[PDB]
């Protein structure tokens, strides 16, 4: 889904492999914990 | 012989199908094998 | 009747399934053939190509009819007849009598 | 060439705890938590 405003709503989430198997979960964005934003909060990432 | 009357209404080649293989045989009485594309039945095994 | 047609002796294995998900509705549709609704027959056969497109047709004749409830066969004399929609082309009717 | 006694010391260590792994775990591993009666493995979502 690429962007802001559209990562939103429910979709579905295929287990093992097969499309069989849909089950669905809601979506939003993540942020990925040890993110590059602040010098601050660069120097967290880049000390892992 | 009163072995046959525990089963009255059950089709004769469950009974004796030599006779019947036979009869079919020799004419009297034919058939005919349709196909019913929409009865339900059960799932088999894989 | 209801309840979709076709396709041949379903495998199902229970070895894989999950306490889950419904297993979806199949939206194929109903198409029942006029030649596997009744009995086949090289008489019925020049019925309906004659039917598909045919203007209008009467044709008597003896055939198998099938006994309601798969059990029996009897032969009568069937004499039947069709005409086309006048206006849409998407079907083609039979009274049979 | 100095080396040779602390690698084969660590090649000694790695015997010993290989034999006693062997001897106190075999076979304990293998049960499952399969769903009821089927063959699908179950698991939650990141759990291994
Ligand atoms: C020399 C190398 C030193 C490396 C330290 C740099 C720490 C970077 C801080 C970034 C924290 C951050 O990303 O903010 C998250 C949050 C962002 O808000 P958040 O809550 O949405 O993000 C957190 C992420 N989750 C939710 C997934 C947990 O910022 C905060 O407000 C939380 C408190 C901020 C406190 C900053 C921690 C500083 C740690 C340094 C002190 C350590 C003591 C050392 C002294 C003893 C040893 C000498
Ligand atoms: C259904 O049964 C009819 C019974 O008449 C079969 O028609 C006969 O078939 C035999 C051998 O095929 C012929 O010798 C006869 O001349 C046929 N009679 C008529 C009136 O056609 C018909 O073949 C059967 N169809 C199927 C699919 O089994
Ligand atoms: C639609 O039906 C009408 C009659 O309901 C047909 O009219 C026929 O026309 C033919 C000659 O064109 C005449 O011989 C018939 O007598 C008419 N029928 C009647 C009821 O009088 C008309 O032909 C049909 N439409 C088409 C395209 O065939
Ligand atoms: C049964 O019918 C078949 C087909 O006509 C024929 O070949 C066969 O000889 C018949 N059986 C006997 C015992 O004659
Ligand atoms: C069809 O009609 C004729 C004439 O009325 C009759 O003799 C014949 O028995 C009928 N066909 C059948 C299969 O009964």
């Amino acid at each position: 889904k690429m962007t802001e405003e559209e990562c939103r709503g429910y979709y579905y989430v295929y287990k093992d492999g097969d499309p069989t198997q849909m089950e669905l979960r809601p979506r939003q964005w993540i942020h990925n914990d040890f993110h590059f934003d602040n010098v601050l909060s660069a120097m967290m990432s880049l000390f892992t | 012989h009163d072995d046959y009357t525990n089963q009255i209404g059950r089709f004769f080649g469950e009974i004796d199908p030599s006779l019947m293989r036979h009869l079919v045989n020799i004419s009297v009485y034919a058939f005919n094998k349709s196909y019913d594309y929409q009865s339900v039945c059960e799932p088999g095994a894989a | 009747q209801p309840k979709p047609i076709g396709v041949g002796i379903p495998t199902i294995n229970l070895r894989k399934r999950r306490p889950n998900v419904q297993n979806p509705k199949s939206q194929e549709p109903v198409t029942l053939d006029f030649l596997d609704a009744e009995l086949e027959n090289d008489i019925k056969v020049e019925i309906r190509n004659k039917m598909i497109d045919g203007e209008s047709g009467e044709k008597t004749f003896r055939t198998l009819v099938k006994s309601q409830d798969e059990r029996y066969i009897d032969k009568g004399n069937r004499t039947y007849t069709w005409t086309p929609v006048n206006g849409t082309d998407y079907s083609s009717l039979a009274l049979v009598l | 060439l100095p080396l040779f006694h602390i690698a084969l010391l660590v090649l000694f260590m790695v015997i010993i705890y290989a034999i006693i792994g062997l001897e106190l775990f075999k076979g304990k591993m293998h049960k499952t938590c399969y769903y009821i009666g089927t063959d699908i493995v179950a698991t939650v979502e990141n759990e291994k």
